[PDB]
């Protein structure tokens, strides 16, 4: 899905969040890759937000480093609570004794 | 680029404004003329202009088709009866020319005859089209409708006396509903009968060849000096394109257009109303070197004060009395106080802490971050500082405006002091 | 060649005259007989193409050069690339290996 | 029509020397150049373009 | 039912709906206006009668109709939409109140107050 | 399938025989390879090829 | 035939021959100047409110600029739709209520079209 | 609401009936008012559209009017009448909400940042659609189903909309109308127009060999029959005009007359005929002859998706011709009460105010905007679909959803032609944002910048493109229109006129446009291949703002810019320096535009203000989405319009039958510009949670999450779905009522 | 623009599979219907309904 | 495969023209059996394969070739005794595409359906003349008929089958030989293998109910069969055989 855009918003974010700034994703512009590597590399972080980390089962460190990130989730309105239908006999038509 | 050369001066002709026609034949190239044609008759009406000529052709010339003009002319006309007949002879002889009116203001179109250094300028009256007309077979076809009703009527070798009595029954006098009126009015029918209802002017033709075409030809030009100033046409431009261009009839709203046509009270008092800080050096610039200095500072003087030399808004002029706050709801009289009291801060220092106005003036957090913002800026690791520097050339050109600003700002911090318990 | 009558401006007509073929109108006895030969040619459009393709030299008008075939794995190659599926999310490839004329085709 | 087809041609030349390179230059132990090894998910186009 | 309906009982129900209509009126009083016209129709001293008479039965009929629903509403703003006079309306109104007897609730001052103080 | 919130249908049948013919017709290990090309479908996907 | 220009059509008709010509031009609705004793509400300024006498220039400049002064504005000059048609001149002139004298002027060949000039009207002011 | 509805009764000031003369009814003027309530007894009262959502009530205005009639023929004036009530958009010009300070806004239980736009009826907001439709008054030339090259006018008068259309079936030019029984051949309608010379036709037409030797032959089908007048040409169309079947005869034969008040008016409508003089149709129809016979060559189609030839019609429009139908139906309804009760009745006197039906209109209104379907039988036009209940998922649902725009195809037949992405969309409309399913290409969304234009007068355009050179159709035949030099000037699709070096002409009146004399919106556009300047100023177009550039320099500079910011300038004063300027489609096709100053060469007129304004509202909320495939950001849009989120200051008053709430909700840490512009950080739909890339456990396959548990229980996520439960206690017809 | 052709793409792209979809799913039942009466007999021959 | 189906373009066999109708729109023209369908293709093998002489020579035989096409002008020349129409042949174009058409075989094309023509109205003066004098026919028709036989004459057949519309030659890569063969835009298969020089036991087409009609109901299915696996393999998905066996 080519979505690189989620990596950057991911790496914006991550740069705000340790700076507290709100960086800008404008289209055709805002912040670029450059200035939240500084930022990174500033506070102490991966400039590329791969980090060292310890897998939580085994307790033992991971080969490959994993990407962090503070993301902008948002739910939507399709839940499994109610969409999940059931059919037991029930109720039929009147014209074509069907369900 | 100089005009060096053909100064040519442009005079103007009111011989023949009235009595001049632009004829042209859109099927006739202009190689082609009718100089040698005979023409015989020009039947032309002087209102509702509709001109008709009536052009003689030969028939012994080899291009003419002797059998086909006996033929039409046979059936345009009848056998012999000729007291009523399009040709005279049994020939096709006459050519009906029909006008079309091109346009109803032909004022702004004018004959330009040009001559060695001047060119005389004469109105037309009005333009027509020349078409070749088909008219004779319309009257062929009417002859031949009644030809097949005289055939009708004796189918039979003898008739006998016909009871053809008219029934005698007259028109209802029905009253028309206004808008069958109208369409009748509107009709083609009723438009051709009131252009024929104007008689026919027969006029004699003269041709280019005749000396009478000469001897009128002199008729355009116009007898007067070579060089004569006119009285009128002295127009300036701004008049000229005023005439033929003619007009159809947040608080900023108003442009600078709007803002121009209004009185320097009202101006300045929405410029400080929508700017809150503004210089007096600028301010001369955008109201205009037109309108005098003293003229400006007695309205400004009413409208706002001075601090720091800079010209900052009245509360009460952002701040209606009938009007609140937007953010809070709390009456503007808080808030007029509260921004009083942020200018006289200003006044004693250019830097102003928002946690000190806000502890004293007791108002929230919005409210003085709107205050502030209107002549402050956010420097850090200080607080706020004027958006503008000191203004000192203008407290020193007017030292008694100055003085009279610190009078009634003894006063305000005299209130402020009062009211906040400072 | 469409012809006009000076005298009503109407379409003119060849029509067989006593003496000799003449332009007439159909309106008005206008005339005019024809001295000499009067040609009207239009001069279509000829078939100057001779309809000649498939040569391996225009046929090699591809990208892909030297790549590695998953059929016979050598440089040559002719590759296609196709983006019209929503839902297949990746694209789609059509590789055409041919030099000794083996014609592979597939995805 | 032929000037049309040679320069996609050139224009494809490009990418694909352009994705040539990059594949060249990429190391081992990359994530999506290894999902375009194994062929789960992705291939090497989707590398070149992005 | 439905199809013996007179072109003048026809009348006499559209009258009762623009009447009902001109002054605003829910459609629950339009029902019960119609309702209240075919339930008075059906005496055969009513059916039989002049036009001024099914007017003057329409404008009581939507006077009863407006006086159910605590609805305010004068003889006069009535009489003034009928062509006809407000005595023999009045009359009429007595002689359907004396032959059908149904209930009439009295007007009542606060709202009579609260809808002719807001004419001004 | 591409678990993105599609709904997914579920029958029961209500007859022995018909419970028979789903379990050996319709049997997931009885039907790993497609009638139309013979290529199996019921095999790794992303996440396991990788 | 080609296309020809004002400045070289006006160079032919006088420097090249002293021969007279017909022309026909047409003019702005409105001219820059008011109606002397004309009974009028900024209407057309027409060519029959004016009398006669010299009412403006006609000037030629250098690379092939034509111009028109009937005051204090200037108008441009350009060739109108180029005519190939019969367009003659003529005078009905009505001597008489029942007889009249039809004057042929002469063969109009050139159209000319005179326009206000916007564009220094609006750099003016 | 305050100037159309003023024109439509003006049109319809004074009605009367034919029985009984002497007597008419005329109306002296109208308002509005504002909007009320009528739970009071005969009582009018304000009325806040909150509670209208609350007691599930239309939130409308009466309509008052004075007007004068005569009942026994004594002039009666009235001062106050009521005849309907409006429904009243909120936030507009007789709307409480508007000039509102936030403060009274809560005092009034209405959010300050709900965006508006919609109607209130029966306690449900309905939204009008933004309709999208040809361009009316314009040839079309395009590819028959057969494969010939025909033409088609569809000239729409504020009456009459007919479709005229060109057929090449044979060689020869055939013109086929719906009056007419069968195709009748051009050069016999050419004869019945007035012109009758073939020689003129042939140079109306043109003067190139091909042009000859294509209309050759129509010019012999027209000679084969014996028609050479134009007494024979209308007598063959009238023998070829269907029976209309009305009662009474014709004006003068019922053969001729009949065709030539179809030529007069019925056919081509929009071409105005002053006196029976067909001069300036002549020539339309030649010039229209003459493009058919070009296209007949190369294959330059004309397609239909260009956006330059497309027209946005707004609520306005609609409603103005909805109260236009209810207005005339009304008229038309007392002339019959009258003509019904006036004669015989009594001797007493009948007055059309005992006749006031209020319900008529206000019936009618709410019936078209609930149900959504405009029926007017004045113009056949049968519609579905205009209205559609506002989405309260979200903020960002609403505010996209008040920007929508509606294909004219209504998925007939899936084309695929207008469903695609054009050019034309550029900076006007969002490409990304669009739904998906079955409405993908044929709903569609506006840019974050954009205008739509309104209808101009039309008369300083005429009357300076009159002064500006412009000659007389009429003073010249057609032959100049064989002229590669000769341009054309229209106005709205009527012919102007002609002109020559159309650079100087179009320059002239750009700088007159600028000048401010002109009005902005007025369009002006070339077009070489046909040769032809086209002047549009009617409304439902499409216009950009864009900063003059000239001699490479933008006209705006840090000083302006520096000025605007401290309040010394705005916009509007922007648009009267003639530093910027709108553009249309149209006008923009012939116009350079730079995207950057970087970009900007020696051929630039204008620069692009913003590039980002391309997208619209919803792909706005996507962080960098130039780094992402389009179909994911489309997806992306058509989620968000379903994203569970905050919708206002006032949602807990709010019962609506179905709303999600979201328990912590977060504003967006990489925001976009049009987020701080539409202000959807103080309303976000959302939250900012720790991701991590990899995958974990084999539960993540397919576009599959694993969320945290102890997330989840910290409130992460938690949301709130309030459903709405209502039932009513009637009383019916009888004295009684539900307990 | 690159962004604009890319999202021209894609909608040609999904306007193609949108139609591509009611196509098929048309010609797969036209084809069904056709082609239900077929079975296997037990001769080895493909023998049809009558 | 119709879900998993493309809809693609560029698809042009390796010819770079005659485009084709592909996929589900081929699959349905051909489950419909339709006696005409859009863009027949007609594959015709070639004797001397080698040689582009002989391909040009038969292409000319069996594509269609109109007056116009090889004239070089037709003009209506108005004479004092009579008025008639002369056509002038362009010889080097006859020659350089090889079309065996003199002014004999085009004066034998005229007279063929078209409003009675006399045999002895058409004449020939020189190697490339043409003469073509008007008749009235009686029946709407005078002396003045110049104009239809300007427009009808060039659209008349001189050589090749009316049916075939468009036909190119085609060549094939082959490293031990390169042949070519004809791929023809027509309806008419019994024609394409009746010419000569034409290898008719090779001969194969598109069009299912002319390939039926002309080789019998076996040919018929092979070919369909032969189609529909070439259309689905062109795509990407494979079939087996016996499916579209059983479908045939
Ligand atoms: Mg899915
Ligand atoms: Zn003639
Ligand atoms: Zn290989």
């Amino acid at each position: 899905r080519m979505t690189v855009g989620k990596l950057i918003e991911l790496l914006a974010g991550k740069a705000g969040v340790l700076d507290g700034r709100f960086h800008y994703g404008t289209a055709f512009g805002g912040s670029k890759v450059k200035d939240v590597c500084e930022d990174l590399v500033r506070h102490g972080y991966n400039y590329l937000g791969k980090d060292y980390v310890t897998s939580g089962i085994t307790g033992e460190p991971l080969e490959a480093y994993i990407y962090f990130g503070p993301v902008y989730y948002q739910k939507l309105k399709h839940m499994v609570l109610d969409k999940m239908h059931a059919r037991a006999r029930g109720p039929r038509a009147v014209l074509t004794r069907q369900p | 680029d100089d005009p060096v050369v053909q100064e040519i001066d442009v005079y103007l002709a009111k011989s023949l404004a009235e009595k001049l026609y632009l004829f042209q034949y859109p099927v006739r190239p202009a190689s082609m003329t009718y100089d040698d044609i005979p023409h015989l008759s020009a039947k032309i009406k002087p209102k509702q202009q509709k001109v008709e000529l009536e052009m003689a052709i030969d028939t012994l010339n080899p291009n003419y088709c002797r059998s086909k003009g006996e033929q039409i002319a046979l059936n345009v006309d009848g056998a012999c009866a000729d007291e009523t007949s399009t040709y005279s002879s049994k020939l096709m002889d006459k050519q009906t020319f029909c006008s079309s009116q091109t346009t109803s203001n032909t004022s702004r179109y004018a004959a330009a005859l040009y001559r060695q250094g001047e060119l005389h300028l004469t109105p037309l009256h009005g333009i027509l089209q020349l078409r070749p007309s088909f008219s004779y077979l319309d009257k062929a076809d009417a002859k031949h409708r009644e030809r097949e009703a005289a055939n009708e009527a004796g189918d039979s070798s003898q008739d006998e006396a016909e009871d053809d009595v008219k029934q005698i029954t007259v028109r209802f006098s029905r009253p028309e509903s206004e808008q069958a009126r109208q369409r009748r009015v509107q009709s083609y029918e009723f438009l051709q009968k009131k252009h024929a209802e104007e008689p026919w002017v027969h006029l004699h033709y003269y041709g280019l060849r005749d000396s009478r075409s000469e001897h009128e030809r002199q008729y355009l030009l116009c007898p007067g000096s070579s060089g004569v100033e006119n009285t009128e046409l002295v127009k300036s431009p701004s008049e000229y394109l005023m005439m033929l261009m003619p007009p159809s009839q947040p608080s900023n709203v108003l442009s600078m257009a709007q803002l121009r046509t209004l009185p320097l009270a009202d101006q300045i008092k929405i410029l400080m109303k929508n700017v809150k800080v503004m210089p007096f050096a600028n301010l001369m610039s955008l109201l205009g070197p037109s309108i005098d200095s003293v003229a400006v500072l007695r309205g400004i003087q009413k409208v706002a004060m001075l601090v720091q030399g800079n010209w900052v808004v009245k509360s009460d002029i952002l701040y209606p009395k009938d009007s609140s706050s937007p953010h809070s709801g709390v009456p503007a009289e808080v808030l007029c106080r509260g921004r009083d009291f942020v200018m006289w801060k200003f006044t004693q220092s250019r830097w102003v802490v928002r946690k000190e106005v806000a502890t004293v003036t007791k108002l929230c957090a919005e409210d003085v971050k709107d205050f502030l913002e209107h002549m402050a800026v956010v420097r850090i690791n200080k607080g706020w500082e004027f958006i503008l520097p000191y203004d000192g050339e203008f407290i020193k050109k007017h030292p008694d405006v100055v003085q009279r600003q610190h009078m009634l700002w003894t006063g305000i911090q005299a209130k402020l002091e009062k009211v906040y318990n400072l | 060649m469409l012809l006009f009558c000076p005298g009503c401006g109407n379409g003119l007509i060849v029509e067989e005259g006593q003496r000799c073929h003449r332009f007439a109108c159909n309106t008005c006895p206008y005339v005019h007989n024809i001295t000499r030969k009067v040609t009207n040619r239009k001069y279509p459009k000829l078939k100057e193409v001779d309809d000649v393709l498939g040569g391996a030299a225009a046929w090699e008008n591809v990208d892909s050069t030297a790549e590695s075939c998953p059929k016979c794995e050598h440089p040559r190659a002719y590759f296609m690339q196709l983006q019209t599926r929503s839902a297949d999310e990746p694209m789609t490839t059509f590789y055409k290996c041919c030099n000794a004329q083996c014609g592979h085709r597939w995805r | 029509e032929t000037l049309e087809a040679l320069i996609l041609k050139e224009l494809s030349v490009i990418r694909d020397h352009a994705g040539s390179a990059c594949l060249r230059e990429l190391d081992k132990s990359n994530s999506p150049l290894t999902m375009a090894l194994c062929g789960s998910k992705g291939s090497f186009i989707n590398i070149s373009q992005m | 039912e439905n199809e013996q309906v007179s072109r003048s009982q026809q009348r006499g129900l559209r009258r009762v709906r623009d009447l009902c209509r001109v002054l605003q009126l829910p459609p629950t009083f339009e029902d019960t206006a119609v309702a209240y016209y075919q339930q008075a129709y059906r005496h055969s001293g009513i059916r039989a009668a002049r036009l001024q008479k099914k007017e003057v039965l329409v404008g009581c009929c939507v006077l009863i109709t407006c006086r159910q629903h605590n609805w305010p509403l004068t003889m006069g703003a009535i009489c003034t939409l009928l062509y006809a006079d407000l005595d023999v309306f009045s009359s009429t109104y007595m002689q359907i109140v004396k032959l059908l007897g149904l209930d009439v609730p009295s007007l009542c001052l606060a709202e009579l107050v609260k809808t002719y103080c807001s004419s001004f | 399938a591409d678990f993105d919130g599609d709904e997914m249908n579920l029958h029961l049948p209500q007859t022995e025989e018909a419970k028979a013919e789903a379990l050996v017709l319709m049997g997931t290990k009885a039907n790993l390879v497609t009638p139309r090309n013979g290529e199996p479908l019921i095999a790794a996907i992303q996440d396991f090829l990788t | 035939l080609p296309k020809d220009v004002s400045v070289a059509e006006l160079l032919r008709e006088l420097s090249l021959t002293k021969e007279e010509e017909l022309l026909f031009l047409q003019l702005p609705d409105t001219l820059p100047g008011q109606p002397p004793t004309q009974d009028i509400a900024e209407n057309a300024c027409t060519l029959a409110d004016l009398t006669e006498g010299q009412v403006g220039k006609l000037l030629i400049r250098k690379s092939g600029r034509v111009q028109l002064l009937l005051g204090k504005v200037t108008l441009d000059v350009t060739m109108g739709t180029a005519c190939s048609f019969l367009q003659e001149l003529v005078s009905v002139g009505l001597g008489d209520s029942r007889t009249g004298e039809m004057t042929v002027l002469g063969h109009v060949k050139h159209k000319l079209v005179c326009s206000p000039d916007f564009e220094s009207l609006l750099d003016h002011k | 609401i305050n100037v159309e509805i003023k024109k439509i009764m003006k049109a319809n000031e004074k009605v009367t009936s034919d029985a009984d003369p002497m007597w008419y009814l005329k109306y002296l003027n109208i308002y509005v008012g504002l909007p009320d309530v009528e739970e009071s007894f005969n009582v009018t009262r304000p009325v806040s559209p909150h509670e209208c959502r609350l007691r599930d009530m239309t939130y409308s205005a009466p309509i008052t009017v004075d007007i004068e009639y005569t009942r026994g023929s004594q002039r009666i004036i009235r001062n106050a009448l009521p005849i309907g009530r409006m429904p009243i958009m909120l936030r507009s010009s007789n709307c409480v909400l508007t000039g509102k300070t936030p403060a009274e806004f809560a005092k009034l239980n209405e959010c300050p940042l709900d965006p508006g736009g919609y109607f209130i009826v029966k306690g449900v907001e309905k939204v009008i659609l933004i309709q999208e439709q040809l361009s009316k008054n314009r040839i079309i030339v395009e590819a028959d189903r057969k494969g010939a090259v025909g033409a088609s006018v569809t000239s729409s008068t504020h009456e009459k909309k007919s479709r005229t259309n060109m057929a090449v079936k044979q060689g020869r030019f055939y013109l086929r109308h719906n009056t007419l029984s069968e195709d009748i051949p051009i050069v016999i309608i050419f004869k019945a127009m007035g012109v009758e010379s073939d020689q003129e036709i042939v140079q109306m037409i043109g003067t190139e060999e091909h042009v000859m030797a294509a209309f050759g032959p129509s010019l012999e089908e027209c000679q084969k029959a014996q028609i050479f007048t134009q007494m024979q040409a209308l007598k063959y169309i009238g023998n070829k005009v269907r029976r209309q079947r009305m009662w009474g005869g014709g004006p003068k034969k019922t053969k001729i007359e009949e065709a030539r008040e179809l030529l007069a008016s019925t056919i081509l409508t929009h071409v105005p005929v002053k006196e029976f003089n067909f001069r300036a149709k002549c020539i339309y129809t030649a010039v229209m002859v003459r493009r058919v016979i070009l296209a007949q060559g190369d294959n330059k189609v004309d397609d239909r998706d260009y956006y330059g030839n497309k027209r946005l019609e707004l609520a306005g429009q609609l409603l103005s011709l909805l109260f236009e139908d209810l207005f005339k139906k009304f008229n038309s309804e007392m002339k019959k009460i009258a003509d019904q009760v006036i004669p015989k009745q009594r001797a007493a006197q009948f007055d059309v105010v005992k006749h006031m039906r209020q319900d008529q209109i206000t019936n009618g209104m709410v019936n078209a905007i609930s149900t959504g379907n405009w029926s007017l039988k004045r113009f056949k036009m049968d519609r579905q679909g205009v209205t559609q209940v506002l989405s309260r998922l979200s903020y960002i649902s609403a505010l996209g959803m008040m920007t929508r725009i509606s294909s004219q195809f209504e998925k007939t037949r899936k084309v695929s032609g207008p469903r695609s992405l054009q050019p034309s969309q550029w900076g006007m409309l969002c490409p990304s944002d669009t739904p998906e399913g079955e409405a993908c290409g044929l709903v569609k969304n506006l840019a974050l910048m954009t205008h739509i234009t309104t209808d101009m007068e039309d008369g300083p355009i005429v009357k300076l493109a009159s002064n500006l050179g412009v000659e007389d159709v009429n003073l010249l035949c057609g032959e100049e229109l064989s002229y590669p030099n000769v341009f054309l000037v229209f106005l709205n699709g009527n012919i102007l006129g002609v002109i020559r070096d159309h650079k100087k002409l179009v320059n002239t009146f750009r700088l007159m446009r600028r000048a401010g004399y002109i009005n902005e919106f007025v369009s002006i556009s070339t077009n070489l291949t046909d040769r032809c300047v086209y002047i549009s100023s009617d409304g439902g177009r499409l216009c950009r703002p864009y900063i003059i550039v000239k001699k490479q320099k933008p006209a705006v500079t840090n000083k302006h810019m520096e000025e605007l910011a401290q309040g010394y300038r705005n916009f509007e004063d922007f648009l009267h320096e003639s530093l910027v300027e709108y553009l249309d489609v149209n006008e923009e096709n012939d116009c350079n535009i730079a995207l950057y100053e970087h970009t900007i060469n020696k051929d630039t007129t204008h620069l692009e203000i913003e590039p980002f304004t391309l997208l619209g509202v919803c792909a706005g909320l996507i962080p960098y989405p130039h780094h992402n495939q389009s179909p994911r950001n489309t997806y992306q849009c058509a989620m968000g319009k379903q994203a569970m989120g905050t919708i206002g200051y006032n949602q807990r008053n709010r019962i609506d039958t179905l709303m999600y709430l979201l328990a912590y909700p977060q504003k967006p840490m990489v925001k976009t510009k049009t987020i701080e512009l539409i202000e959807f950080e103080k309303l976000p739909a959302g939250q900012n949670a720790t991701v991590a890339v990899m995958s974990y456990s084999g539960y993540d396959i397919e576009d599959a999450l694993v969320l945290n548990k102890a997330s989840l229980d910290r409130g992460f996520g938690r949301c709130l779905v309030y459903k709405n439960a209502k039932c009513t206690l009637k009383r019916y017809t009888n004295q009684t009522f539900d307990k | 623009t690159e962004f604009f052709f890319h999202t021209m793409a894609g909608r040609e792209g999904l306007v193609d599979t949108a139609v591509k979809t009611a196509e098929t799913g048309y010609m797969q039942r036209r084809l069904v219907k056709s082609l239900e009466d077929l079975c296997s007999q037990y001769d080895l021959t493909v023998r049809s309904s009558t | 495969p119709g879900t998993q189906m493309t809809l693609k373009t560029f698809h042009f066999a390796g010819v770079a023209s005659m485009n084709i109708t592909l996929g589900v729109p081929r699959i349905k023209e051909i489950i419909n059996a339709s006696k005409a369908i859009s863009t027949p293709i007609i594959t015709a093998q070639l004797d001397k394969d080698d040689d582009a002489d002989y391909a040009r020579l038969v292409k000319g035989r069996i594509e269609k070739t109109l007056l116009g096409e090889i004239s070089e002008y037709i003009e209506e020349v108005f004479l004092p005794d009579d008025c008639f129409i002369l056509v002038k042949l362009s010889l080097e174009r006859i020659r350089l595409l090889r079309l065996e058409v003199n002014a004999e075989t085009v004066r034998y094309s005229i007279c063929t359906s078209k409003l009675r023509v006399k045999p002895g109205d058409v004449a020939v003066h020189g190697e490339a003349v043409v003469c073509v004098t008007p008749r009235e026919n009686s029946k709407s028709s005078m002396y003045y008929v110049l104009q239809f036989l300007k427009e009808d004459l060039p659209k008349v057949v001189v050589q090749g089958i009316p049916e075939v519309s468009r036909a190119v030659i085609h060549i094939d890569e082959q490293s031990g030989k390169e042949k070519y063969k004809l791929l023809v835009e027509g309806d008419n298969l019994r024609a394409v293998m009746a010419t000569h020089g034409v290898k008719g036991t090779r001969t194969t087409s598109n069009n299912t109910y002319e390939v039926e009609k002309t080789l019998g109901i076996e040919a018929a299915r092979t070919t369909i069969i032969n189609e529909i696996q070439y259309t689905m393999v062109n795509h990407g998905m494979s079939i087996d055989r016996r499916h579209v066996m059983l479908l045939s």
